[PDB]
């Protein structure tokens, strides 16, 4: 499986056979290998790719803002 | 209507049952351009999902919106027109 | 191990035999109806899973409409327009031999 995806279960075969399935959004992994899509922390959210967690953004009416 | 019976507005049409010509020239522009509109790019209905995970709500896409500023746009440069005319008496 | 319930889904123990797995709850945008499910359904384009992921339930369509606090409202304005138009209608109508009108 590739660093976005996590493992899968075939029905009636053995464990060294398997599928790979994307990570949810929220949810991220980083190995060659993953048995689970690890949880992001909290205030960061998962990139497009789910390769890595990154921060959140805030949001208000700054004052350098244009407006 | 309300230009028509404005003090300095008939005058200067008559000698170029008036009254009525020229309530149906401005509403004969107006006509025509939604006319034009219908035939290029008819407004429709529309299905919003991408704004919420849970509802959906029905809109009215309106096509472009240089069509529905034309139509206030026009609206308004009649209203400034009587308005000019009006405040100046 | 101890089955699956509705609404889970089976995950893998490294260095063990399939007979042996975990069982981890569906995402929230898919569902599941079964026991000892290896995966979880998606639900269809117009519906949208429920609290606990056992089934998909119809969505709610939110639109402007006549029984609506902010619809009756606007109605009635309407309609007054109306009434006060043709009362003055009425008025130049049956007064139409007065010098003002
Ligand atoms: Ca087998
Ligand atoms: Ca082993």
């Amino acid at each position: 499986c590739l660093a976005g995806t996590r493992k899968g279960i075939i029905e009636g075969e053995p464990t060294c056979c398997f599928e790979c399935v994307e990570c949810p959004d929220g949810e991220y992994s980083d190995e060659t290998d993953a048995s689970a899509c690890n949880k992001c922390p909290d205030d960061f959210w998962s990139n497009e790719n789910h390769t890595s967690c990154i921060a959140k953004e805030i949001e208000f009416l700054s004052w350098t803002e244009p407006f | 209507c309300i230009l028509v019976k404005t003090n300095r507005v008939l005058l200067v049409f008559e000698a170029k049952n008036l009254q009525f010509l020229l309530v149906f020239l401005c509403t004969f522009m107006q006509i025509v351009i939604c006319v034009i509109w219908l035939y290029t790019a008819p407004p429709s209905s529309y299905r919003n999902q991408e704004l919420e995970d849970e509802i959906i709500f029905i809109t009215c896409h309106e096509g472009s919106l240089m069509a529905l500023g034309f139509l206030i746009g026009y609206t308004c440069l009649l209203a400034a027109i009587c308005f000019f005319f009006a405040f100046k008496s | 191990s101890r089955d699956c319930l509705a609404g889970t889904r089976k995950g893998i123990i490294e260095g063990e035999p399939t007979c042996c797995f975990e069982c981890v709850e569906c995402p929230d945008g898919e569902y599941s109806d079964e026991t000892d499910a290896s995966a979880c359904n998606k639900c269809p384009d117009d519906f949208w899973s429920n609290e606990n992921h056992t089934s998909c339930i119809a969505k709610e369509i939110e639109f402007l409409s006549w029984t609506e606090p902010f619809g009756i409202a606007l109605t009635l304005f309407a309609v007054l327009g109306i009434f006060l138009t043709a009362f003055v209608l009425g008025v130049f109508i049956k007064f139409r031999n007065t010098p003002i009108v």
